[PDB]
């Protein structure tokens, strides 16, 4: 019941700014205080700021990594928090978390980053001719992330979607296979679901024996 | 600046093992420490507050205990699903700060994977680039060895592996190797073949396709 939405992250140029929210419901927000962290990809949580209640003057501390660049403020009508991140280093680069000191949001990726957004292709990985296997390759996007689903939600077991490996191109790629009863392979459909929001793309692939 | 050190930073245990991870506070902090748990792809989650206060929904095999500079965080059975990393974190004075975390892994029976490979599609043979890929599937332990052949050529320096992380059910691991290639490279050799070396196999196991079929 209690939800933290993030928002507001994406792909920004060194030097530049943005402005994370935090979207807060299930609680008596005015009476929390709002927390930020982040964690590099493969690296470990790093507390960014807390700010405090009304009641406290909403006082404000900061990781000594941000403090200067980085402002964090709340809205108690709106029921929000916010990070606004100034003169953002490629160090910055990282998922970004809300916290009320008790739950946590989903996280929002910032990369700080002068590589341009590209879109990736959808490429089939069609079983051959009893367990049966198949999947889709996304591959030559930036920035991170993509999901993929199979059948619009509806297909879960046997699904592992690899994480991303950044290619020599300086362009990421991943995989997303599933395994499925050899019976079924002429008879039900898969589908896998591709979102590349950084570059506005979305694919539907049917993938089948060739 | 409070050091939060934890031990270990990797650890391998059983299911159903009691399972203990300490960390050591450079200054004392009275009971103002937390207990965070992140699965594989998820935010982190609240175990333990003060010291030893259980947050709500927390199962009960999750515990904590400790003050002043040592703390314990404990499960007391350890399932298949605690598969984690667990973080540690001071909060008495600001900057609150994470110990480096520990990674929990289970051990189990050896499995052996099973082996697909897949063709470029001729989709992307328009665009110039070949992907050809081999799957490893439900493997343990994760150690795997994977060779690429092209007409009996060992490819090398033109392959990317990526990994799963352990499976929240049968605790077994997933590969893929994609190997890519220019496609006029590709329309130049019949044989492509991935051979999988692995524990849970009793000799190297090769799976192949020829291009023209």
């Amino acid at each position: 019941e209690v939800q933290l939405v993030e928002s507001g992250g994406g792909l920004v140029q060194p030097g530049g700014s943005l402005k994370l929210s935090c979207a807060a419901s299930g609680f008596t927000f005015s009476n929390y205080w709002m927390n930020w962290v982040r964690q590099a990809s493969g690296k470990g949580l790093e507390w960014v700021g807390e700010i405090r209640s009304k009641s406290n003057n909403y006082a404000t501390h900061y990781a000594e990594s941000v403090k200067g660049r980085f402002t964090i403020s709340r809205d108690d009508s709106k029921n929000t928090a916010y990070l606004q991140m100034n003169s953002l280093k490629t160090e910055d680069t990282a998922v970004y978390y809300c916290s009320n000191r008790y739950y946590w949001g989903q996280g929002t990726l910032v990369t700080v980053s002068s590589a341009s957004t590209k879109g990736p292709s959808v490429f089939p990985l069609a079983p051959s001719s009893g367990t049966a296997a198949l999947g889709c390759l996304v591959k030559d996007y930036f920035p991170e992330p993509v999901t993929v689903s199979w059948n619009s939600g509806a297909l879960t077991s046997g699904v592992h979607t690899f994480p991303a490996v950044l290619q020599s191109s300086g362009l990421y790629s991943l995989s997303s296979v599933v395994t499925v009863p050899s019976s079924s392979l002429g008879t039900q459909t898969y589908i896998c679901n591709v979102n590349h929001k950084p570059s506005n793309t979305k694919v539907d692939k049917k993938v089948e024996p060739k | 600046d409070i050091q939060m050190t934890q031990s270990p930073s990797s650890l391998s245990a059983s299911v159903g093992d009691r399972v203990t991870i300490t960390c050591k506070a450079s200054q004392d902090v009275n009971t103002a420490v937390a207990w965070y748990q992140q699965k594989p792809g998820k935010a982190p989650k609240l175990l333990i507050y003060w010291a030893s206060t259980r947050h709500t929904g927390v199962p009960s095999r999750f515990s904590g205990s400790g003050s002043g500079t040592d703390f314990t965080f404990t499960i007391s059975s350890l399932q298949p699903e605690d598969i984690a990393t667990y973080y540690c974190l001071q909060y008495i004075n600001y900057p609150y700060t994470f110990g480096q975390g520990t990674k929990l892994e289970i051990k189990r029976t050896v499995a052996a994977p099973s082996v697909f490979i897949f063709p470029p599609s001729d989709e992307q043979l328009k665009s110039g680039t070949a992907s050809v890929v081999c799957l490893l599937n439900n493997f343990y332990p994760r150690e795997a060895k994977v060779q690429w052949k092209v007409d009996n050529a060992l490819q090398s320096g033109n392959s990317q592996e990526s990994v799963t992380e352990q499976d929240s059910k049968d605790s077994t691991y997933s590969l893929s190797s994609t190997l890519t290639l220019s496609k006029a490279d590709y329309e130049k050799h019949k044989v492509y073949a991935c051979e999988v070396t692995h524990q849970g196999l009793s000799s190297p196991v090769t799976k192949s396709f020829n291009r023209g079929e």
